């Protein structure tokens, strides 16, 4: 639906907001379109996989963020 | 390129509420998904 | 930067490391979520 699409545009904004946040990359040569349209084409398995190894790596992250280890 | 120095507390914070969003929008997305997968095994 | 002490650098690097695996992921999931049909 254009509802998910939209939810996980926004999101891929909040991860680019994040990178700007925690990068100490000094036209941001640290990401490499090549890298991104290699990855939209292999990353595995159906959209509900990725979203659960999406979630967990977002809870990885929050833990450190809030707990600071 | 001397090292990576810590992260001041504001940054922390600001980066803290943005996977806050992260984390409401990828749960909301698990459900439908999640509902989806169940719905067609029911 | 009430009540919040600074990441240090080692917490900073882990987090960016799986930020950049995250970003990787989510446009995978934005392709797969536009093309995906049901037969």
């Amino acid at each position: 639906s254009p509802d998910l699409l939209s939810e996980v545009s926004e999101m891929k904004q909040d991860l680019i907001k994040m990178t700007a946040i925690l990068t100490t990359d000094v036209k941001a040569g640290s990401i490499k379109v090549k890298e991104l349209v290699k990855a939209a084409e292999e990353e595995p398995g159906e959209p509900f996989e990725i979203v659960e190894r999406v979630k967990e790596d977002l809870e990885k992250v929050n833990e450190i963020l809030r707990s600071g280890t | 390129g001397f090292g990576t120095s810590p992260l001041t507390p504001s940054a922390r914070i600001s980066a803290l509420n943005i996977v806050g969003d992260l984390l409401r929008k990828v749960g909301a997305l698990e459900s439908k998904l999640a509902a989806c997968r169940n719905f067609a095994k029911d």
